[PDB]
């Protein structure tokens, strides 16, 4: 591999260098703060309406009460990280009429009043670029029982006992929180983040943006369209950058991803025998007396619970890291988007 | 007679279970055809026994009354109870008794005691029909699908799946393989199992498409 | 479910609600015959161990409770099922053999052995699912002077496949002088009488094997056991048993192209959807009835005891065993009023529930 | 052992998703050193003078 | 000589790989960094580098903490004199002591030992009859050897996931720790900053 390029800075002890000009550019960050919420119905899941088999599941304690305990405080704290993240404002601030800022012009992350969502351009091309794997966040029974082309995944998944919980926040509120914020940080500056929000022309909240990174204020004054020109231009780059390249949401995909394949071999595991004579319950019920059968079924439970508390556990690990990701997106909520960072490369 | 040693391209796959799949990738153990084998192209005008081992199966593209007859069995003739399964037109005469044959073998146009005599359905009807014989647990599954071929020549490219149709049980002792055509230029093929482990491609119809073999080349065992 | 007297506010996740069912409908061929178990079981002479007589039996009704009225017998040893369960389930074929052996090599005849009748003789496969029986024969199968009849075979070049048979009776070659049909030194006949007699040890007596060859049901059902049929019945949640196979479920009309073949279907967890009915040539498809979650969203016992339940992702049109309409279920017991504040007990997707005063009674609100 | 491997086919996929974490790990410990040292986009030479 | 322990783990199916990166190109990462904070200061890191002689880059780092860069031309000798002192200072405290490097150490140890635990679990017997493998394959039949490799089968099985998960736990860990070195990384060695004890 190479490590990069090779450069040789003439270094004196009388000469320094010093920039004559300036670009403004605009990159671009991805956080994943949530993931998909799942319950887990354990007694549908071993047994499957077998009275037998609950009777012999109810000899192996609270198992069932303790993972059901787990699934439910990581979706619990799902909401709490969406709701740490996104709610930071006490007032929803709505912008003017007029759309005029100095030259910069915010159409393409300000919302449009055609859609019935209130989501931007750029909001529209992540929120279509994006694959969800379309689960049970809406009802899905009526799909289910009506028996049109194929057997579904989620169909099975919903038959086995797995439930798909959807998210107290829907699409619409987390645009509503993401544009009161995009308008209370074009109108009024850092001001909103401290109290009242007090409104100031956008040209002099640049100077005093330039003014604090130790230019003078001067520059931008004398030079505000090649600045204005720029912007556009950086903010008109992102564009094209979205609309072709399917590559840079690959950690929300991801996310998407993991919560996935999860539930397939939650379900997938259903087919194993785990040392007995079948994986179907009823025939073992069907060809075996008490005491044999008995034994299969303590066999096929010790197997399922082993595979849904392996599932329980590695559900676990990535909430810890996903909350992990939260906290950063809100630190970076924080004092990216409501203030300005001295700090490098934050 | 002259005998030729050719390649099969990638042909011959049949339904494993009997059961209903739809929209899935199922992966199944059992005696399969080998992707890229060494089938012979048998060429007879006037036969020998063939070592089977574990799985064999049959393709030919001749029409008529030419192709016809199957029989299996250790020894012919006498001694050794074997299986002697003949073909025609409408019957499929199972007999473990043994016809009285000879050297040379004929069917005449113009047996002893036997055990177990069933009769059934029959066996057969640009045409290269596909027919397997493949003996485990004493089933003799038979596996077929008609296969227009369009152009004559050797196996074509294509993975058609052949219908389960046939469950006739012998447990006997089957190690040879002779054959019985109409004695009064075929062009059958011979090919071989082997148990390997595959991954077939379904549909919403229930029929297969696809199927990659986990032991042909290093991608198609990272696909497994 | 809480475990405890006394609950906060909130919304906790209880039980879940099924629909029972009501109706049992049994499906069986219309099978009239039946199966001849008494031409196997009472036979004058059996064959012996090294041609052991193989007897298909199917396309009848099979009764195996008039099994110990023909033979006198202790037990009925099965391995794959329980003998106590074979007459409500049915299988596809019934193989029978038979033969007569002495009483050490009894256990041999099992699923995994090595000796003398399991190597050279009679062997089980690895995975039998089927029947053993044995019984003593003292009385029908001894004389003073010696009962030569049957053999066994003492020597052969390698050990049998499961279910195979050596009916060949050539001259044992253990050496490099050719017999040519010479009985002499290293030329051995495979097969030695028993001799049995009736002054022998408990041991030693000749016993009766009957082997009960069962396998699994596939696409035929031909041999099948006795039991009453039930008129077949669909859009309704009831337990179904198609041949043994027992469960609960809703019967619909398919759309499902079976090939002639095909007899079941199969999802990715391994269990059974789609049946094919016996009777009737016809396909039907398998779904558990309306079944899911059931939340209840209360506040706390020091305030109050009323209580609004969730039923969670279902359209509820069909609720049973005011009402609103969420995107996360519905909600039974809580009115929806056009108005908007702080989220107390959260629900679903953007909709909340509250405790208030303008009667006391539980609110829903966006 | 054949006969271990064949009753250990009857588990499931218990290994699968074994493989799969290690991976995942083995993949982030490289991820980790990437991000903490590889920060500047041209190697930088000091001058011959000290 | 005699087996390792490292023989015995490689032998019962345990693999450390190497990693992607070797320790000359992180060196050589390291130089570069070095090379541009003594040549450029800041602005390497954000941006084009330029060039300042290293007396006028420390009066700027003296001007951000809040002290009038006159005081660093009148003592220029005092302070590279203490600057020198203080690294002769680290380079014999840690030619003297290498206790320092404890936790490096933890991370070696760590993993050196869960790998011997991983190892030495294949002498239990888990309620079988024998640990070994080959004599219940050669001393039993199928069924009672079939139940006693089951138990051994749900042994290691045990074993495996106990590890895997402590694996998974500590790889969290790490992925934390390594977090704030890249944070530490970007803050301190590319610029200046006024968070305290940071
Ligand atoms: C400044 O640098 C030049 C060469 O670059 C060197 O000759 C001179 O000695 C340096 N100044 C001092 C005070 O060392
Ligand atoms: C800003 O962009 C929009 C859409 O690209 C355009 O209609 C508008 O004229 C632009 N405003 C300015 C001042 O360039
Ligand atoms: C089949 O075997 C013959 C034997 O010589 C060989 O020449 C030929 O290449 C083989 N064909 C294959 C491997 O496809
Ligand atoms: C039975 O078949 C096997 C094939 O492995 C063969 O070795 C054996 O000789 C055959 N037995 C007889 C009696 O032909
Ligand atoms: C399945 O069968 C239908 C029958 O009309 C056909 O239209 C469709 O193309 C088939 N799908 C395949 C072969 O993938
Ligand atoms: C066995 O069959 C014979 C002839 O059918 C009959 O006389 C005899 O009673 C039968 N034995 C029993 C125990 O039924
Ligand atoms: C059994 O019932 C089916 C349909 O009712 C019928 O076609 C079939 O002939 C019946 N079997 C006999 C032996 O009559
Ligand atoms: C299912 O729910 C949707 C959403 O409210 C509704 O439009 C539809 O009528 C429902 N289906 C019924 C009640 O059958």
């Amino acid at each position: 591999m190479s490590l990069g390029a090779e450069n040789s800075v003439a270094y004196s002890n009388n000469s320094i260098a010093i920039p004559t000009n300036f670009t403004i550019s605009v990159t671009t960050e991805i956080l994943p703060v949530s993931m998909t919420k799942t319950s887990v119905d354990c007694t549908m899941y071993i047994c499957g309406d077998s009275t037998e088999c609950s009777n012999l599941l109810l000899q192996y304690g609270s198992f069932c009460t303790q993972l059901k305990r787990a699934l439910t405080g990581i979706a619990v704290e799902q909401d709490k990280n969406t709701q740490e993240v996104f709610a930071q404002v006490k007032q929803i601030y709505k912008t003017p009429p007029i759309k005029y800022f100095g030259g910069f012009n915010f159409s393409q992350i300000l919302p449009d009043p055609s859609k019935p969502s209130k989501r931007s351009f750029i909001e529209d091309l992540l929120f279509n670029k994006v694959t969800l794997a379309d689960a049970g966040f809406i009802k899905q029974y009526g799909d289910c029982l009506g028996d049109i082309a194929a057997r579904d995944l989620i169909c099975a998944q919903k038959f086995n006992g797995l439930t798909v919980l959807p998210p107290l926040l829907t699409d619409e509120m987390i645009a509503q929180y993401t544009s009161a914020l995009l308008a209370g940080t074009i109108t009024s500056g850092w001001t909103f983040g401290a109290g009242a929000a007090l409104q100031i022309p956008f040209a002099m909240q640049m100077a005093y943006r330039f003014n604090g990174i130790g230019v003078t204020q001067n520059v931008l004054y004398e030079n505000q369209k090649l600045i204005a020109n720029q912007f556009n231009s950086a903010i008109g780059k992102i564009q094209d950058s979205l609309s072709s390249t399917a590559s840079a949401l690959g950690k929300l995909q991801d996310v998407v991803n993991h919560n996935a394949q999860a539930l397939n071999t939650l379900v997938k595991q259903l087919s194993s025998k785990f040392g007995a004579i079948s994986s179907v319950l009823n025939d073992i019920l069907s060809r075996l007396d008490k005491v044999e059968a008995e034994v299969q079924i303590d066999r096929l439970i010790t197997g399922r619970l082993q595979s849904l508390q392996t599932y329980v556990t590695q559900q676990l690990i990535r909430a810890a890291e996903i909350r992990a990701s939260a906290n950063l997106a809100a630190t970076k909520m924080s004092e990216c988007v409501l203030g300005q960072s001295k700090r490098v490369d934050f | 007679r002259t005998q030729s040693y050719t390649n099969s391209f990638t042909r011959g796959v049949y339904y494993p279970d009997k059961v209903f799949r739809s929209s899935v990738l199922h992966s199944t153990q059992d005696l399969f055809l080998p992707f890229f084998s060494n089938v012979t192209w048998f060429h007879a005008i006037h036969n020998p026994a063939l070592p089977f081992n574990d799985g064999v199966y049959f393709a030919s593209t001749e029409k008529s009354n030419i192709i016809r007859g199957w029989i299996f069995g250790t020894t012919l003739d006498s001694k050794t109870q074997s299986l002697l399964i003949v073909n025609n037109a409408t019957n499929v005469v199972i007999k473990v008794c043994e016809f009285q044959f000879c050297n040379d073998p004929f069917l005449d146009v113009y047996a002893n005691n036997c055990t177990f005599e069933y009769v059934s359905q029959p066996f057969l009807m640009k045409n290269l029909r596909e027919f397997v014989f493949k003996n485990i647990d004493g089933y003799f599954k038979i596996y077929s699908k008609h296969t227009p071929i369009n152009l004559e020549r050797d196996l074509p490219q294509g993975f058609s799946a052949l219908e389960p149709l046939v469950d006739l049980p012998i447990g006997i002792n089957i190690t040879r393989f002779q054959t019985l055509l109409a004695l009064h230029a075929a062009a059958y093929y011979v090919g071989y199992l082997q148990p390997r482990t595959f991954l077939l491609k379904y549909n919403e119809n229930g029929t297969i498409t696809d199927a990659v073999d986990c032991a042909l080349d290093p991608l198609s065992e990272t696909k497994c | 479910t809480l475990k405890s007297f006394t609950v906060e506010k909130g919304i906790y996740q209880t039980s879940n609600f099924r629909v029972q069912p009501t109706e049992s409908i049994v499906r069986f061929p219309n099978i009239t015959n039946l199966c001849p178990f008494h031409e196997v079981f009472n036979a004058t002479t059996f064959a012996s161990v090294y041609a052991w007589n193989r007897k298909r039996i199917s396309n009848c009704v099979a009764d195996y409770s008039v099994i110990y009225n023909f033979a006198p017998f202790f037990a009925f040893k099965c391995y794959g099922v329980s003998p106590t369960k074979l007459n409500d389930l049915c299988f596809t074929n019934v193989y029978a053999d038979s033969f007569v052996i002495r009483g050490n090599e009894v256990s041999q005849i099992a699923p995994g052995q090595t000796g003398n009748i399991a190597d050279y003789n009679y062997k089980l496969p690895d995975d039998f699912t089927g029947c053993v029986i044995a019984w003593n024969s003292n009385k029908l199968d001894s004389k003073p002077s010696g009962n030569y009849n049957y053999l066994y075979r003492l020597l052969r070049k390698s050990k049998l496949k499961p279910f195979e048979r050596d009916i060949s009776t050539e001259i044992y070659q253990a050496g490099n002088k050719p017999c040519n049909g010479v009985a002499g030194p290293n030329c051995y006949s495979p097969l030695q009488s028993y001799g049995f007699r009736p002054t022998y040890g408990v041991g030693h007596q000749p016993y009766r094997v009957v082997v009960l060859s069962f396998e699994l049901l596939h696409a035929p059902a031909t041999v099948c056991g006795p039991k009453k049929s039930t008129n077949l019945v669909k859009n309704k949640c009831v337990n179904f048993n198609f041949n043994g196979l027992t469960g609960t479920g809703v019967l619909t009309e398919s759309n499902k192209k079976f090939l002639p073949f095909q007899q079941f279907g199969r999802d990715i967890a391994d269990t059974t959807d789609a049946v094919r009915d016996p009777q009737t040539l016809e396909i039907l498809d398998i779904t558990p009835c309306s079944f899911g979650g059931v939340s209840v969203i209360t506040p706390g016992t020091n305030t109050s005891n009323q209580v609004a339940v969730l039923y969670q992702g279902v359209n509820c049109t069909e609720v049973p065993v005011n009402v609103f309409q969420t995107r996360a279920g519905c909600l039974i017991g809580a009115e929806y009023v056009n108005n908007s504040y702080e989220c107390d007990i959260p629900i679903g997707a953007g909709i909340c529930a509250s405790y208030q005063t303008q009667s006391q009674s539980i609110i829903a609100y966006t």
